[PDB]
């Protein structure tokens, strides 16, 4: 009765590239998508001078909704799905986000208060402003466009929301509620409120650098915070039987999913990484796959002091002495951190890696950290035969999320 | 598949600061818009000053609701295995009350304007993390921000997690704080005039803030410890309607929850005018005959809390406390065109 | 001064009478990095002087915060 879940379509809007073809070429060669920005330091007085931008006066550009519609269009065209193939009742959406249209909410708040100086003017509140506060704008808009009548959800579990959307999408297909499922995440956090929030927290990279692209350096001894980014990842998940009947192209099998809590801290991550290790273990039991077949890991790799040590020790706990051989990488070295969107974009990259039997490198690898002493594929990538792949994600409220992907 | 049962419920509302106070008021009322605040409420006794300083009021409402629900369930929380307990939350608007002044001050002063708790206070997933630190619950925990039906999905997928055997206990529910100047002025103006393209025009109604939570747990686990079982969660429905044609077809999936039961009470969304016409026609097709009870005029629009607080009341009604009903089915739907429903059965 | 002691008392949730100014914040009062950043923000608010991450990292005790604001 339980059914296998497979990825038939990919759509991505990332700083490394917009579209599957452009996105892959750049991450293959190890080209940074990180851009230097001026309005952070000059206007607001942030120590950060690097962002992951895809393309000072406040603008409600509706990027969160835009990136979701663009990625969904690319993913549905890549999957080769059309009204004839799609059964509305058995087709559902699951697009996750950490802050949704916070840019639109921030811009609305400052407009109605005239630059945040005065109290709120009721008359200046427009009819269009209410759409900004809608968290599931991306989920419902995509569901409307392609006629999805099955469960439409918006998981907002911070930076683990991306994999959690893929997780609930996998459950819908496996337990026989849906045949097709549009899953992923969209994020647009390059606004002063979002950047200032992390800046104030001290989670962003703040060290003085000649090259701002090097500011994101996962598993390096120099790392001091994550470079914030924007973008969207969309995966067309569907049943193995449903894909074979219509003769669809299969990227990879989404085998298992698991999620736990740290019960430690909201932002800080512990060194031992026991919680993340338990999440990897439960994901493998869920997929019914032995840890011995795992020969590649797409790590979260934010390039903070606490995250990279947490994941390294977590992989060391599960695999043990066999952990050293396994290639482990972070896409956030090129793309930066798109919060919930980063899980989906890395999940799109992971599907392309298994398909093309290639592993993208962790760029900007300077001085090797004595604590982080695993294979991180520094600077130059290579061809590698991936059997069973792991995908680690972490966010606020001590949330760990793992999905197990597999070659068909 | 595993059978899921409700063992404890907790909610706070302008009508009451506990489940018994709310239930007694709505029954009494059963026999331009404003935001209704809580009366005679303070979170000094429940939450310590260190933690309360750094969290928004929506997280405060969530923790007091969970504490009341766990106390009613009579769970030995210390002896419970933390790896087999999860937290499912529904929250749409986040926590603006804690960060509003800091977002405005950022554009005048600079970084000095906003402090370091803006990153954890505002986001909707703050409540699940805050609960997980206090109680130490470590199992699968998710937050939904799907407009209107966030909390309705939270209960349904918390039951599915127990069904598939992910956790034995689940703290599922929702919370909202609408009294912050930004969302207060927004709801008082725009929400009244806005119609649903799928469903139609809205009924005249106010808004109310607060929280509602249920202690869902596996049936054998509940019987093991000798728990006072309120009711059994028998069915969950989660669909979407892009247009008016599919809308009427989707309501027939809500009719399947009844199992052709005549001794059933149907709690309705109560937001939109056309609901009673289209839902009754769907029941007429499936030969379903039930009683219609609307709680929305009395309880108001609470977004994610709406539908969850209904399930809190429905659990209390079925726990040997209308005449004699053995199944209560609650329906909710969004502006964009969701269709969500939960089924609760007696004993 | 009294303006410093009242902040550290409120932020850590300690009785202002029982609070020690010479005691370690990280060890004794289990203070995290976010609370230290939040403390530094309110030093910028009250006194009106520039405070960076390099400067407030050395604030080991309640006497260290007093020695900085004097300079
Ligand atoms: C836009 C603001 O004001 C800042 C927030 O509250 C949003 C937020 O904080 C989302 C979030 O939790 C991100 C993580 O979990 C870690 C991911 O990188």
């Amino acid at each position: 009765q339980p059914r296998r879940v497979v990825v038939t379509g990919l759509g991505v809007v990332a700083p490394t590239g917009v579209g599957v073809n452009e996105f892959w070429n750049n991450i293959h060669n190890g080209k940074s998508g990180v851009s230097k920005y001026e309005w952070g330091r000059e206007r607001f007085g942030f120590k950060s001078g690097a962002i992951g931008q895809v393309y000072f006066v406040l603008k409600s550009e509706r990027k969160y909704l835009q990136f979701a519609l663009d990625a969904a269009e690319m993913a549905m065209q890549d999957a080769n799905l059309r009204p004839s193939d799609i059964d509305g009742r058995r087709f559902g959406v699951a697009i996750a986000t950490a802050i949704a249209d916070a840019a639109g909410m921030e811009e609305c708040l400052l407009r109605i208060t005239k630059g945040g100086k005065e109290n709120i003017h009721p008359d200046l509140i427009k009819s269009e402003d209410y759409d900004s506060f809608d968290f599931s704008s991306a989920a419902t808009s995509v569901a409307k466009k392609y006629g999805a009548s099955m469960s439409v959800s918006n998981i907002s579990t911070g930076c683990a929301a991306g994999l959690d959307a893929l997780g609930i999408a996998m459950e819908h297909i496996r337990y026989g509620r849906a045949d097709i499922m549009l899953a992923g995440a969209s994020e647009a956090p390059l606004c002063p409120l979002s950047i200032g929030s992390f800046e104030a927290l001290g989670a962003l990279s703040s060290r003085e650098l000649e090259n701002q692209q090097a500011a994101t350096c996962p598993f390096s001894l120099e790392r001091d915070g994550f470079v914030i980014a924007e973008g969207c990842g969309i995966l067309i998940l569907e049943s193995y039987e449903h894909a074979k009947q219509r003769g669809a192209h299969i990227y990879a099998e989404l085998a298992g999913y698991a999620s736990v809590n740290n019960a430690y801290h909201m932002t800080d991550l512990p060194a031992d990484g026991m919680a993340m290790a338990r999440c990897i273990d439960m994901a493998l039991k869920d997929a019914q796959i032995s840890p011995s077949t795992v020969n590649y890991i797409s790590a979260h790799g934010s390039s903070t002091a606490q995250n990279d040590i947490n994941e390294s020790n977590a992989i060391k706990f599960v695999l043990g002495e066999s952990a050293f051989g396994i290639p482990i990488n972070s896409l956030k070295s090129m793309t930066g951190h798109a919060l919930a969107a980063a899980n989906a974009i890395e999940s799109v990259a992971l599907c392309l890696e298994i398909e093309k039997q290639y592993v993208h490198p962790t760029i900007n690898y300077q001085t090797p950290d004595p604590d982080c002493d695993l294979d991180y594929i520094p600077n130059q990538g290579c061809s590698y035969p991936i059997k069973t792949a792991l995908k680690l994600s972490s966010g606020f409220s001590g949330i760990h999320s793992v999905i197990v992907m597999r070659a068909v | 598949r595993k059978r899921v049962v409700v063992t404890g419920v907790g909610a706070i509302h302008p009508d009451g600061n506990d489940v018994t106070a709310i239930k007694s008021k709505v029954i009494q009322k059963l026999l331009s818009s404003i935001i209704r605040t809580l009366s005679d409420f303070d979170g000094a006794k429940y939450i310590n000053n260190r933690l309360r300083r750094k969290i928004d009021e929506f997280s405060v409402y969530g923790i007091v609701a969970v504490e009341m629900a766990l106390k009613a369930s009579r769970l030995d929380v210390d002896k419970l295995d933390p790896n087999r307990v999860g937290i499912y939350v529904g929250n749409c608007f986040g926590g603006w009350q804690h960060i509003e002044d800091e977002v405005k001050a950022l554009h005048i002063e600079g970084i000095k304007g906003m402090g370091p708790y803006v990153a954890t206070a505002w986001f909707p997933a703050a409540l699940q993390g805050q609960l997980s630190l206090l109680y130490g619950f470590s199992a699968q925990s998710k937050t939904f921000s799907t407009s209107d039906v966030a909390g309705m999905q939270a209960i349904g997928y918390a039951a599915e997690a127990i069904s598939n055997g992910v956790a034995e206990v689940m703290l599922c529910g929702a919370s909202e704080h609408l009294s912050s100047p930004l969302v207060k002025n927004l709801l008082e103006k725009t929400s009244s005039q806005k119609h649903s393209e799928v469903f139609g025009e809205k009924q005249p109604g106010d808004f109310s803030e607060g929280a509602a939570f249920l202690v869902l747990e596996e049936r054998q686990h509940a019987l093991e410890r000798g728990a006072s079982i309120l009711c059994e969660l028998t069915g969950f429905v989660d669909y979407f309607a892009p247009d008016k044609n599919t809308r009427n077809n989707t309501l027939e999936y809500t009719a399947e929850l009844f199992n052709h039961n005549e001794n059933a009470v149907f709690i309705m969304d109560g937001i939109y005018d056309d609901e009673k016409e289209i839902t009754s026609k769907a029941f007429s097709n499936k030969e379903i005959k039930t009683s219609f009870i609307n709680l929305r005029p009395y309880l108001d629009n609470q977004f994610s809390v709406s539908g969850v607080i209904d399930s809190v009341l429905a659990s209390s009604f079925l726990s040997e406390s209308f005449s004699n009903t053995n199944q209560i089915i609650i329906q909710r739907f969004s502006n964009q065109g969701h269709v969500c429903a939960l089924s609760f059965s007696a004993i | 001064e009294v303006k410093i002691k009242t902040i550290l008392s409120l932020f850590l949730n300690i009785n202002i009478d029982d609070f020690n100014m010479d005691a370690n914040l990280a060890d004794a009062y289990d203070m995290d990095s976010t609370e230290l950043a939040d403390l530094a923000k309110e030093i910028e608010k009250e006194f009106g002087i520039s405070v960076t991450k390099s400067q407030f990292s050395h604030w080991e005790t309640g006497r260290a915060v007093l020695d900085f604001v004097s300079s």
